[PDB]
């Protein structure tokens, strides 16, 4: 009987182990345990965009961000889920507040944030070019 | 990186 942080640490291990449905499902453990905690749910949006499913991912996106309103992760992550729904004006729009709360809130991503931003505007404008 | 697990 594992706690919800045990359940964690877990999912973490098979995360790094590329066992990414395992991984999910892990944090989902850690959810039931206690469905109050942002990182459960940021934490399994990135192993369900690595698993192909946007959608599952923006949905744990919109409980993150439900919990915690500030979370860089969350708009990270809800970013990348729009960029591969093709929703593009939005998901420059949550890049552009992952890298501003990132500012704000003095965190270090190196250069993750402006080279996703540039993935998501560059696919924006080849998207624009596709239909003309 | 910024995609990593917590």
């Amino acid at each position: 009987s594992p706690s919800a942080q045990e359940l964690k640490e877990q999912g973490n291990r098979l995360f790094v182990g590329r066992k990414y449905p395992e991984a999910a499902a892990c944090y989902g453990r850690a959810i039931t345990r206690n469905p109050l905690v942002a990182v459960y749910y940021t934490n399994r949006a990135l192993c369900y965009l690595k698993m192909q499913q946007p959608e599952q991912a923006l949905a744990d996106c919109r409980r993150a961000l439900e919990l915690d309103g500030q979370s860089v992760k969350a708009h990270f992550f809800l970013g990348q889920c729009q960029l591969e729904m093709e929703s593009y004006d939005e998901a420059i729009a949550n890049l552009q507040r992952a890298y501003s709360l990132a500012k704000e809130q003095r965190l270090n991503f190196g250069d993750d944030i402006p080279s996703a931003l540039r993935i998501a505007k560059k696919k924006r404008w080849n998207s624009i070019e596709e239909r003309r | 990186p910024i995609s990593s697990v917590s």
